[PDB]
């Protein structure tokens, strides 16, 4: 149904602005809010239908100590949204405490938007893990949202902070945030900073301006993830029906994404399926094996070729995953959007549950434990101090993420009747 | 054709996804007056921004039989009518088979409704972790994959490959013959044919068992484990019965794709 977006963190507000700009360009919308002259397709999930058919984006921007919001302010696209949903230290506990005291008015804004919406389906989160101000306050808001609304869905888009080092206290912050994400979120879309950075340095020749490109990448991914809802077909035109297949168990809810063209500015679907199963098209980094794989295709498709392609790729066994049970690949189809020039119009997406990200989490589990053992890297922050004088919440999150890694490695085994 | 298709093979999304969910709250003593069943389709059309057509007129939702109201059987027709000079091309015999396959697809939507129900009933019980919780949710994910593979078989055959043809098959008698051939292939790929009737016999068992799993709501965990084992046995037997009919079908081959991709 109707989904409200929340955006917080500097990179999160960047990709939210880019996402809304991308959808305004994608649909028949002017940057004033007015419907375009040449506008069939649904805008009834993320866009409020206002008085002059003004598709006002259903978005709530949360920030504290604004810097980039001023750059949002002086824009022609500052008249598309902001019906006054904008509300004005780099520690987790700092942002937690600051969000604690102003929980009421921002929750009042959320309830205001819930009253403004006729229906409700979910709150999708734009998040940056260990982004400083975004950390802690984002976990706090996630806990509040799970508390107040036990009937709605929570989706999280976030990047995982790895740049091969910087901040000595960020693994603690990301560990607490991951503990909150495991318990207080329903489904998590995971992203890696170094992987997207490497792809940006790969297909292009940039080294510094990675933000401006990665915004485009995440915007394309997120819009692709929502295209079958935005452009109505009839397979999984609800969020919940899509998410139900992707989550095999409530302990594994992290989703790996790709994108079939690394650059798209006339191959068949058979080729790009083979491309997508190659890991260079995969944008998120014993044997690691998928549990369940889904793919979504949008382009110029012949309907017989997808069947024979599934036959041939099934027989070729390019799906290097061994499950513990009956779970298999799932196909889906979406519409190519108008008004956008696309060479090689076939474009696909993948949503798969893969165990390999455990190793990435294990990297942080190694790092944090190392800095815990030497104990010269907690640095004695005061917000961390009165929030927890004994710092046993870090031990609690360490316990949870250990259980999580064990659940991962039990899922790697060909039986999940045994647990980890 | 591409108008009637949206209603009778459900190519209009969040019309089916709004019709079915509302219909299944009732199931009865209700759904007998033509004031709620005639308005729930009008409620389903506005959630998809489709309508204001001469195809929206002559949409008649009706039951062929009154309910005697687990029961996994129901009847429901959706009928569309045309006037004299187009009555000769689109008849009352073709639309009867259209209403036949529409009930089948709606009953398929009942599956993804019931498993969604149990997902929500588990969501309200989802705090503290225990073994019964994880071993219980695997039943839901397990059946969800199976309904997704039978739904994907339908989603490819009656919905993609038979729709590529009948877009240049028309290029006066020839139109009637092309229309009848398109519909005949639709009922052919639906496995409602008497050659593929033993496969359809297996379908009712799965349908009844997941409706049973909906009825059960840890008060009686072992009952649910027993039903799960019978479900797994029936799915195991389906793999043999579809394999046997390869010796004695190009449309069934895709079925062998979906039920057989990795783990015998």
């Amino acid at each position: 149904r109707e989904i409200i977006t929340l955006q917080l963190g500097q990179c999160g507000n960047q990709i939210g602005f880019e996402f809304w700009k991308q959808l305004c360009a994608e649909h028949g919308i002017s940057p004033e809010g007015i419907v375009e002259e040449f506008a069939t397709d649904r805008k009834d999930v993320f866009f409020y239908q206002a008085d002059d058919e003004h598709y006002i984006p259903r978005a709530v921007l949360l920030d504290l100590e604004p810097r980039v919001i001023h750059s949002i302010l002086n824009s022609p696209y500052a008249k598309l949204y902001n019906p006054e949903n904008i509300y004005l230290g780099n520690n987790w506990a700092s942002g937690f405490s600051q969000g604690e005291k102003i929980h009421e008015d921002i929750f009042d804004i959320i309830d205001r938007e819930a009253d403004g919406s006729d229906s409700l389906e979910g709150f999708v989160l734009c998040h940056s893990i260990a982004g400083g101000t975004g950390s802690g306050l984002g976990s706090y808001l996630l806990e509040r949202l799970n508390d107040r609304y036990p009937k709605k869905l929570v989706q999280t888009y976030s990047v995982f902070p790895n740049q091969d080092e910087d901040v000595v206290v960020q693994p603690y912050n990301s560990l607490l945030t991951l503990k909150r994400l495991t318990q207080n979120a329903d489904c998590v879309v995971v992203l890696d900073n170094t992987a997207l950075n490497r792809i940006a340095t790969d297909r292009l020749h940039i080294q510094n301006p990675s933000f401006s490109q990665i915004n485009q990448l995440v915007s394309t991914i997120m819009s692709a993830s929502t295209t079958t809802l935005r452009y109505p077909g009839y397979m999984n035109n609800d969020l919940i029906g899509l998410i139900a297949s992707l989550i095999p168990t409530p302990r594994l809810h992290f989703l790996m994404t790709g994108y079939t063209p690394l650059t798209t500015d006339k191959t068949t679907v058979l080729d790009v399926m083979r491309r997508l199963l190659q890991p260079k098209n995969v944008m998120v980094s014993t044997n690691h094996c998928y549990i369940a794989i889904l793919n979504i295709i949008q382009g110029e498709v012949d309907p017989t070729q997808v069947h024979k392609s599934l036959q041939r790729i099934r027989e070729r066994k390019l799906a290097n995953f061994i499950p513990w049970g009956p779970a298999s690949i799932q196909v889906a189809l979406s519409r190519k959007s108008p008004y956008l020039p696309s060479a090689h119009r076939v474009s696909g997406l993948m949503m798969a549950n893969h165990t390999s990200i455990s190793s990435l989490f294990e990297r942080t589990c190694r790092q944090y434990d190392k800095l815990r053992k030497r104990e010269a890297f907690l640095e004695q922050f005061r917000k961390e101090d009165m929030f927890k004088d004994n710092f046993d919440e870090m031990d609690t999150s360490r316990e949870i993420v250990q259980q999580l890694i064990d659940e991962y490695h039990a899922a790697t085994r060909p039986d999940y009747i045994s647990w980890g | 054709y591409e108008a009637l298709r949206h209603f009778l093979l459900m190519e209009d999304g969040e019309f089916a996804q709004s019709l079915s969910d509302l219909l299944f709250e009732k199931l009865p003593g209700e759904l007998l007056n033509p004031l709620v069943l005639n308005s729930v389709l009008s409620k389903a059309l506005q959630c998809s921004l489709h309508g204001d057509t001469p195809h929206a007129s002559n949409l008649s939702l009706a039951l062929k039989y009154l309910p005697e109201v687990p029961d996994v059987l129901s009847c429901l027709e959706l009928r569309y009518k045309v006037d004299w000079p187009l009555n000769i091309v689109i008849t009352e015999g073709c639309v009867s088979k259209y209403s036949g396959v529409f009930s089948f697809l709606l009953q398929l939507k009942l599956m993804m409704w019931a498993l969604k129900d149990v997902c929500f009933h588990l969501k309200r019980t989802a705090m503290a972790g225990s073994v019964q919780f994880r071993q219980l949710q695997l039943f839901k994910h397990e059946m969800q994959h199976f309904v997704k593979v039978i739904q994907g078989y339908i989603a490819n055959q009656i919905l993609h490959v038979t729709w590529c043809e009948f877009r240049a098959r028309l290029a006066l008698e020839e139109i009637q013959r092309a229309h009848a051939e398109y519909l005949h292939k639709a009922v052919f790929r639906g496995l409602l044919t008497e050659k593929a009737a033993p496969v359809m016999n297996v379908i009712h068992s799965i349908f009844s068992l997941v409706l049973k799993f909906r009825s059960q709501l840890h008060p009686n965990f072992a009952l649910m484990q027993q039903s799960y084992n019978t479900f797994k046995y029936y799915s195991h037997f389906l793999f043999k019965v579809v394999t046997k009919l390869v010796n004695r079908q190009p449309h069934l081959e895709d079925f062998l794709l979906r039920i057989n991709f990795n783990n015998y």
